[PDB]
C-alpha cells in the first residue's frame, strides 16, 4: 500500500508531451545552464560595455547601485568560539577570544587548518 | 571602595611605524602573562605614551587606559630591578579601599 | 625623579619626570565636589557669588 | 528535560484541485513567486487557496520504468521523496526553466482550467528589486510565447504589500522586507516606490539557517548525527529571538541564573568546579555533564546563539557582508535624503516616519519591532511620532497586494503589458509605473 | 534664600559645525541621548570653553544653559572599537532626554 500510494498521485498529476496547457507552436530552443555566478558577470560586463560606448548616461537603478554600502561606525569585535565580548586576539593564527581558559583549552592546542573554519563565518579568511 | 580596569604583563614585541612628517603613526603591541598571549592595534596618544616612557621588549608594564598612565614595573627573568611575570588574566578589575581623612 | 629610563632617523627625547611620592585620591571626592552634576550646584553658586 | 526534535510530519491527504465548472475566462490569476513557497489563487478571493513549497522531484519508478514528478505539497508524502526535491532557484535568481515551466503547468491544472491555446487569464506576477534582464526577458519569453498570456505586469512584493496596507495608491511610507535570501529597505514617496534610493542587504532566512548549521557542526566536532536543513530550520523557528538591546544581553548571557531560565536543550534522534567554567557552561549548561551517557552524548545546548542568529540583519559584519544594517540604512534615508538636514526633518520624512511597514517571512522573529522601534527613537529628534506596522501573518501580504490592486481596475490599467506592446518594443522594454521596476539608466 | 534653576543639556555630540562672519559668529551643535536627538544653537564663549575641553565628535558632554559651565564626561562606547587599545575613557549614552530642567 505504501509502495503504491505515490502511483496514485502519479496518476493523477501527469501531463502528457503534447500538452493541454501550452500554445500550438513550440518551436522550443536549446538553454544553458547559467548559475547564478555568472549571471552577475554577464550583467556586470553588459553595463560596462554600454557605459563605455555611451562615453565614447547616469545609472539610476541597477544590481550594483542597489547594494548597501559599507558602515561607517566602528564594528564590534567578538570571541570566536563563544560569541562573547572580544578582549584578546591570538598572535598567530588571528583568532579572537574572550578569556585564558578558551585560550588554553581551544586556541592553543587545536589542529591547523581549523584557524580558516573559524574565520570562514566572519569572512576574515 | 572603588574599582579600577588595569592591564599587566610582559611586553614580546613592540612595531611602530612612522611616515615622514610624522603626522600619523600605526602602530601593534604584543604583550603576554604566562596563561595568555594577545596582539593590540595602538591609537596615536597610547604610541606617543609608549615612547615617552621609553619600553623595550622583556619589560613588566602596567598600563591604566582610563588616565593614560604607564608605569614599569621592571624587567622580567631574562639576564642575558628584576620582577616575576604576572599571571591569570590580563585585564583585571582589582578594588581599592580609600580611607580618607576630613582634614583632607 | 622617576622618569622614564633606558634599560640597556632620529631620537625622541621628551619630558617624562614626576616624584616618586603619589597622593592618592577618590573619584568620588572629585566628581561630587570639584566637578559639576545634575546633583551639586557648583556653577549656580559660583555665578551667583 | 531535554525536548527531542525531528524531521516535520509528512502530509497525509494529498493537496487538491478547485473545481474547473466554476473557471471563468477573464478573471486575472495571481502567482507569488517566492524562493521559499508558490502562492496562487484567483483574484476574487481574499486569500490564497494554493499555498506549497517552491520544489520538484523527478521519481523514477523501478516497475513501470516511468519518470514520474511530485511537485509542491505532493512532496512531502514520504521521507525518501522530500529529501531529494530540487528548487528552481539557486540563489535570489531562477536559473532552471523548465522545472519552473512543469510547477507553472501543475499549479494551472490544480486551479482548475480548461484551456485553449495557451492561458486566457491575465497572470499577476513578482520580480525582485533591480533584476537582470536574462530574467524579465525569460519570463516574457515563457510567458507569451508558451502560455499565450493575454496580459502581463510586474511588481516588488514589499511595494505590493504597501498597496495592500495602504490602498489609496496615494501614501507616503517605509517598507522593510525580510525574505528569504535578502532583506530590502524601499523608500516610498506618494505611492511611488523610489528605487534609486533602496538598499540590499545578502542575508535571509536562508543563510540565517546556514549559520546556524556552520555555528552547531563547529561547537560540536565529534557530534555522530548528522542533521538535515529541516531541523536546523525548526530551531531556528521556535528558539530563536531578536534582543532589545544585543550589548548588555552578552554580558551576561552566561551566567548561572540567566541559564536557568534561558537555555533550550535539544536531543537529536536515535535508536576545579564546573560553576567556575564559562566553557562548560557555554558547552554543556548549568548541569552536570556525564560524558559516558548515551542520552547526553546527542545533545546540543542553545544558550548565545538565540539572540547572534538574528542579530545579523543589524551587524551584518559577524556574518561576513560587509553592508551597513537596517537601522543604519533607515538612518541614512530618513536623516540625508529626501530634502532632510541632520537635525531639521522635513515634511517628506516625517510622513515616511509615521508609516514605516514591517512585511516578509523573516518578520516572524520576536522582538524586531520593539527593537525597531528603540533605534528608531534612538536616532530620531525627540518627540517625533514613530509608528510600526506587522501584519498578523506577513508572509501573505504579496498576495492580498495582488487582490487589490486587481479589485482596483482604474489604476491597474497603467501597469499591463499585453502582447501587442511587447512584440511592437521587444523583450528590452520596462513599464515604469509606481509599483514595479524602473529604468537602468537616466 | 535665592531662587534659581538647573537646565542641563547631556549627551553625545553628533554635529560641531562653527561658521564665521577670523572670527566665528555662532556654532551649531547636535547632541544625543537614548531617548532622542536635539540640536542647539550656542554662541562663541561656549564654543571657546568647547575647545578648551577637547570635545570632538563622538564625546558625551555635560552643558549648563545658565552658566555656560562644559564638562567632558568622555568618548561612547559606540566609538569604542576604533583600536584595540586607546587611552580615552568609554561612558555609555544617557538613558534619559537631553534636556532637563529643576528649580
Amino acid at each position: 500500500e505504501r509502495l503504491l500510494f505515490l502511483r496514485s498521485v502519479g496518476e493523477r498529476n501527469e501531463i502528457g508531451f503534447p500538452s493541454r496547457f501550452k500554445s500550438a507552436h513550440y518551436k522550443k530552443p536549446t538553454r544553458r545552464h547559467k548559475s547564478a555566478r555568472q549571471l552577475i558577470s554577464d550583467e556586470n560586463k553588459r553595463i560596462n560595455a554600454l557605459l563605455t560606448k555611451a562615453n565614447k548616461l547616469v545609472p539610476k537603478a541597477t544590481y550594483f547601485s542597489v547594494e548597501a554600502p559599507p558602515s561607517i561606525r566602528p564594528a564590534k569585535k567578538y570571541c570566536d568560539v563563544t560569541g562573547l565580548k572580544g578582549f584578546y586576539k591570538s598572535p598567530t593564527n588571528n583568532i579572537r577570544y574572550h578569556n585564558a581558559e578558551i585560550y588554553q583549552l581551544i586556541v592553543k592546542p587545536m589542529a591547523p587548518g581549523v584557524d580558516q573554519e573559524y574565520l570562514k563565518l566572519r569572512g576574515a579568511n | 571602595k572603588e574599582e579600577t580596569e588595569l592591564i599587566e604583563g610582559e611586553v614580546v614585541e613592540i612595531q611602530i611605524d612612522r611616515s615622514i612628517t610624522g603626522g600619523h603613526k600605526q602602530g601593534k603591541l604584543t604583550i603576554k602573562t604566562t596563561d595568555m598571549e594577545t596582539i593590540y592595534e595602538l591609537g596615536n596618544k597610547m604610541i606617543d605614551g609608549l615612547t615617552k616612557e621609553k619600553v623595550l621588549a622583556g619589560d613588566v608594564i602596567s598600563i591604566d587606559k582610563a588616565s593614560g598612565k604607564i608605569t614599569k614595573l621592571g624587567r622580567s627573568f631574562a639576564r642575558s630591578r628584576f620582577v616575576q611575570c604576572p599571571e591569570g588574566e590580563l585585564q583585571k578589575r582589582k578594588t581599592v579601599v580609600h580611607t580618607v581623612s576630613l582634614h583632607e | 625623579t622617576t622618569f622614564g629610563k633606558t634599560t640597556s632617523k632620529f631620537t625622541d627625547l621628551i619630558y617624562s619626570s614626576r616624584n616618586p611620592i603619589k597622593y592618592s585620591l577618590p573619584r568620588l571626592i572629585y566628581e561630587d565636589l570639584i566637578l559639576p552634576n545634575y546633583n551639586n550646584d557648583v556653577d549656580i553658586a559660583n555665578k551667583l557669588k | 528535560k531535554a525536548v527531542v526534535i525531528d524531521d516535520p510530519p509528512l502530509r497525509q491527504t494529498p493537496e487538491p484541485f478547485d473545481e474547473q465548472s466554476a473557471y471563468n475566462p477573464q478573471s486575472p490569476i495571481a502567482i507569488d513567486f517566492g524562493s521559499s513557497k508558490l502562492r496562487a489563487g484567483f483574484v476574487n478571493h481574499a486569500t490564497p487557496t494554493h499555498i506549497f513549497p517552491n520544489a520538484l522531484t523527478k521519481f523514477r519508478d523501478r516497475k513501470l520504468n516511468k519518470n514520474f514528478t511530485f511537485v509542491g505539497n505532493d512532496t512531502l508524502l514520504d521521507q525518501a521523496v522530500r529529501s531529494q526535491s530540487r528548487s528552481p532557484f539557486d540563489g535570489p535568481f531562477v536559473t532552471n526553466w523548465n522545472l519552473t515551466e512543469e510547477i507553472l503547468d501543475y499549479t494551472f491544472h490544480h486551479l482548475g482550467v480548461v484551456p485553449d491555446n495557451g492561458i486566457p487569464n491575465p497572470i499577476l506576477l513578482t520580480e525582485r528589486l533591480a533584476t537582470v534582464q536574462s530574467q524579465r526577458t525569460n519570463w516574457y519569453q515563457i510567458l507569451f510565447e508558451t502560455y499565450n498570456v493575454p496580459g502581463v505586469t510586474f511588481g516588488i512584493d514589499s511595494l505590493f504589500s504597501f498597496y495592500n496596507y495602504n490602498p489609496s495608491g496615494n501614501k507616503t511610507g517605509l517598507v522593510i522586507s525580510c525574505g528569504h535570501e535578502d532583506t530590502n529597505v524601499i523608500p516610498v514617496v506618494d505611492g511611488a516606490g523610489i528605487l534609486t534610493d533602496a538598499k540590499r542587504i545578502n542575508w535571509g532566512g536562508h543563510q540565517a539557517v546556514d549559520y546556524l548549521n556552520d555555528l552547531m557542526a563547529l561547537k560540536y566536532p565529534y557530534f555522530p548525527t548528522k542533521m538535515s536543513y529541516l531541523q536546523y530550520e525548526t530551531m531556528y523557528k521556535d528558539y530563536c529571538y531578536v534582543s532589545r538591546n544585543y550589548d548588555e544581553d552578552i554580558e551576561k548571557i552566561l551566567t548561572l541564573e540567566n541559564l536557568d531560565t534561558n537555555d533550550v536543550v535539544v536531543e537529536a534522534p536515535f535508536t576545579y568546579d564546573w560553576r567556575n567554567s564559562i566553557l562548560h557552561l557555554f558547552l554543556r549548561g548549568p548541569r552536570p555533564h556525564d560524558s559516558e551517557n548515551i542520552h547526553e552524548q546527542h545533545q546540543m545546548h542553545l544558550n548565545v546563539e538565540r539572540i547572534r542568529v538574528p542579530e545579523v540583519i543589524f551587524q551584518p559584519t559577524m556574518g561576513g557582508q560587509d553592508q551597513a544594517g537596517i537601522c543604519e540604512l533607515s538612518e541614512t534615508i530618513l536623516l540625508k535624503k529626501f530634502g532632510s538636514q541632520p537635525g531639521k526633518l522635513s515634511q517628506t520624512s516625517i510622513d515616511m516616519v509615521n508609516n514605516v511597514l514591517i512585511t516578509g517571512g523573516n518578520a516572524k522573529v520576536p522582538g524586531l519591532k520593539e527593537r525597531i522601534v528603540k533605534e528608531f527613537t534612538g536616532f530620531l529628534p525627540t518627540g517625533t511620532n514613530i509608528t510600526v506596522n506587522m501584519s498578523s501573518d506577513p508572509s501573505l501580504d504579496a498576495w492580498k497586494g495582488m487582490a487589490a490592486l486587481a479589485r482596483n481596475e482604474e489604476q491597474y490599467r497603467k501597469t499591463v503589458i499585453s502582447k501587442k506592446e511587447y512584440e511592437e518594443y521587444g523583450p528590452e522594454y520596462i513599464k515604469e509605473h509606481k509599483l514595479g521596476n524602473t529604468k537602468y539608466f537616466e | 534664600r535665592i531662587k534659581e534653576t538647573k537646565e542641563v543639556y547631556e549627551g553625545e555630540v553628533t554635529e560641531l559645525t562653527p561658521e564665521d562672519a577670523k572670527t566665528i559668529s555662532h556654532v551649531i551643535v547636535g547632541l544625543k541621548s537614548a531617548k532622542g536627538t536635539k540640536t542647539l544653537r550656542l554662541d562663541p564663549t561656549i564654543y571657546e570653553s568647547i575647545q578648551r575641553e577637547k570635545v570632538s565628535i563622538g564625546d558625551v558632554i555635560y552643558i549648563e544653559a545658565n552658566t555656560g559651565a562644559v564638562k567632558r564626561v568622555g568618548r561612547s562606547d559606540a566609538y569604542a572599537t576604533e583600536f584595540d587599545l586607546e587611552t580615552e575613557e568609554y561612558v555609555p549614552l544617557p538613558k534619559g532626554e537631553v534636556h532637563k530642567k529643576k528649580e
